[PDB]
């Protein structure tokens, strides 16, 4: 139960079934970064007061 | 508790003065249950400080 579970933890002892643990990570990472010519159009512009 | 009255029946006096404050909650060992560095975790041990 969610009781009678709650002693068997407690104290140590295996209630006949398993578990299987996930997490979670975050890392950070560098990175080079390639492209041939004339990839895109980027156009410029006016600018505005 | 200084002792009162005979040996004879001195367990049903404290039988009945302990009816009360005995059901209450709990005395201050639970640790033998407990595991090591249950002790040490910050839940578990009220008694810890």
């Amino acid at each position: 139960s969610p009781v009678a579970l709650y002693h068997q933890l407690k104290t140590g002892l295996h209630p006949g079934f398993g578990f299987t643990v996930v997490r979670q990570d975050r890392f950070v990472t560098e990175n080079v970064l390639f492209s041939e010519r004339a990839s895109e159009a980027y156009f410029l512009g006016q600018l505005q007061v | 508790a200084a002792p009162a009255g005979p040996g004879a029946d001195m367990q049903q006096r404290f039988l009945n003065a302990w009816r009360q404050r005995l059901a209450h909650g709990r005395v201050r060992w639970v640790a033998e249950c407990q595991m090591t560095a249950e002790q040490f975790m910050q839940p578990d041990n009220a008694n810890l400080a």
